[PDB]
């Protein structure tokens, strides 16, 4: 099947969203009754393993459109909400445990907000992910959500974290370097998803291999990227797709081989052969030790190996035109260090689902914003721990 | 659908054949 | 097919046997006119193409059993004929080319005549085991001429040389090293052709393996005795024992290797099918630069390689069982160093045929011997050159 | 013929079998 690692959910304090003084009349009063409700429904449909995307889409459209009243204004859109600084938000990290971290901006909280809806996009995918039973069409949704969740972190990266106040901390989440790797991941483990798709259709094997070999650059750049941190935290992550990478290069010298052969070309359709199946040899070395590794998130058991079942028939193939030549069994002459591949994919590639956050809600009009009267302002509940499985 | 360079392809971004 | 080295046919002057005065009587003056011809006649057929075993046998018999009138005498087997230092015979040398060595002794020239004899044998082996429409009864008889070959070179190095007065020079056939590389060397080659036929009939690996080892052991002895030589004749001779005893240890280890898959035993079932292709490669270079070093006798090109067609099944075979284990096609963990390999073979070794000279002539009687007055004994002609083809 | 440990033997010095 698919396996991904997946680092853990955000977990945020209560915000009740009372102000006393502050909120004179009934439009003021109930929008934020509607930000309390509407946030917790948000929040426990995290925790919830009954939520389809488009429930989530609903339950993030309702908050984040009520939540923009804090942050701009319905008038100019260049302008900034009065708000924005009044309700102070503690939020938690995947990689970094049981800490939170606060900031009174609206900004913050939207952000942290969001990034734990891509995170979630990306849980319901990896959890749909694991079943044997995958239908063509829930492939189209597994790959579809990834998408839509490397969109939102991009979005949030850099159309977003620019706007924060206070400088993010290293290691934290709302990093645009730690962004920027979740994105690449999402890219990365959707292309995986193809490549399942690929080889179970009969396509040809120069494409797989080239998807297979841009994937594997994919969790180069996300190792090279995460590589400024820390190695406490980023531990086992980094370890996870130094396998992956590692996994699927496998992949581009094996399905490279069957466009050697059957190109006529011997010694290096051998030494890549071997080269695949010497790194799929590395690559459970890696999968062996993550599982060593402590760090954040469960340890995912990776499943499909048919990686065999191909490589054995182009081993087969490949010793029957090549009798005559390098072996068999005994290898002359097969080149000593391994043929570099630097191939392009036309096909599978992922570009992320734009996305946006939803324009203002409607309840806000001047009125009902001047019902908060700032004028008027004049002991805290906890972080409600995630308990995930 | 069709990509950039005029080729039918699948949902999933790969080429389309039987 | 088979394919046997062979060193050059010795030749010798004419020797006439015309006594003048020393010969008195009609008997006397007979033999010495049976000694001429049957000499002559003997030494025609070496040349000769058209000549089976059995005509050489009685050529043989006739004058050898002429010929002991002048070593031994008819009423002492334990006293010696007055006639033995009467005679000067001029030979020449296998690897000596065209210079002759002479003496006047009968022994040196009885030795030396059964040496050729000895010689043919394996020469009319060598050119029936030539052609690829060999009868299992034909394979009976180079088989056999092998042995009888075998048999006569040992007779004449332990049971006659001795006798020799001059000790013989280092590098003449009549050295007792340079016959006891020919006794194996033929006993080695017709092994050869017992493997062929074990091969054909589908005999056990076990045994092939055990018989193609101990052969390989053969040109490895033969190697070191010749090995006392100069390099100078025995240059050619050497490098194709040692390019044999190389061709058919590939044998042993790839009939071996039969011995080990069979038996639930992998990376020592490859590391040897590997170590035959390796040695099967340097065989063929041994085989080229034999060709290319310079010696006495032609250059027979080796021709029968069924050995890939069965290392072939053997590799197919081995993958199979293995696939899971050391390779495919990326072996680990296969030993640096090759197997061991001690076998005995219970079955086609070589027992040279037990030879030995015909009595002495009947026409040898007192009366005859007492006709030659040696009291009454008072320019040479030139080697007949051999002219083989 | 038959060989010292009394096997059937292939004129060639070799067992016998079909």
């Amino acid at each position: 099947t698919h396996w991904f690692h997946r680092n853990p959910l955000k977990a945020t304090a209560p915000v009740s969203f009372n102000y006393y003084g502050v909120v004179t009349g009934p439009s003021a009063s109930k929008i934020c009754n509607d930000l309390r409700s509407s946030r917790a429904r948000l929040l426990e449909l995290f925790t919830d393993l009954s939520c389809n995307p488009e429930m989530m889409k609903n339950a993030a459209d309702s908050y984040f459109s009520l939540l923009q009243g804090f942050i701009n204004s319905l008038d100019e859109s260049t302008q900034e909400s009065k708000l924005r600084y009044i309700q102070n938000f503690k939020w938690t990290d995947t990689l970094q445990g049981q800490v939170p971290s606060a900031q009174q901006d609206a900004v913050f909280e939207l952000i942290s907000m969001g990034f734990n809806v891509a995170l979630w996009y990306t849980k319901y995918a990896s959890r749909l992910a694991g079943k044997e039973n995958i239908t063509e069409d829930e492939a189209k949704e597994v790959h579809r959500s990834l998408k839509i969740a490397a969109g939102i972190f991009k979005h949030l990266k850099e159309s977003h974290l620019p706007k924060l106040i206070t400088p993010a901390e290293k290691g934290r989440d709302l990093e645009s370097r730690l962004i920027e790797a979740y994105v690449i991941q999402c890219q990365a483990e959707a292309q995986e998803v193809t490549i399942a798709r690929a080889i179970e259709l009969k396509h040809a094997p120069g494409l797989i291999a080239a998807l297979a070999y841009e994937t594997a650059n994919f969790y180069q750049k996300a190792d090279h990227t995460l590589s400024s941190l820390e190695p406490a935290y980023s531990a086992k992550w980094r370890k996870y797709l130094h396998l992956k990478m590692c996994f699927y290069t496998a992949y581009a010298y094996c399905y490279h081989g069957e466009t050697l052969l059957a190109s006529d070309k011997c010694g290096e359709a051998i030494r890549s052969l071997q080269e695949a199946e010497k790194l799929y040899a590395k690559a459970e070395a890696l999968c062996k030790e993550y599982g060593e590794t402590k760090g954040p998130g469960p340890t995912v058991k990776p499943s499909g190996h048919l990686f065999f079942r191909k490589l054995g028939n182009l081993v087969k193939n490949t010793l029957e035109k090549c009798q005559r030549e390098n072996g068999f069994i005994y290898f002359q002459k097969i080149p000593t260090e391994a043929p570099q591949l630097e191939l392009k994919a036309n096909y599978g590639l992922v570009e992320p689902i734009p996305f946006e956050f939803p324009p203002t809600s409607v309840q806000w009009t001047p009125e009902t914003l001047a019902a908060f009267d700032l004028t008027k302002r004049p002991t805290k509940p906890k972080p409600e721990e995630e308990v995930k499985p | 659908t069709k990509n950039k360079d005029g080729v039918l392809v699948d949902e999933f971004g790969l080429p389309q054949i039987p």
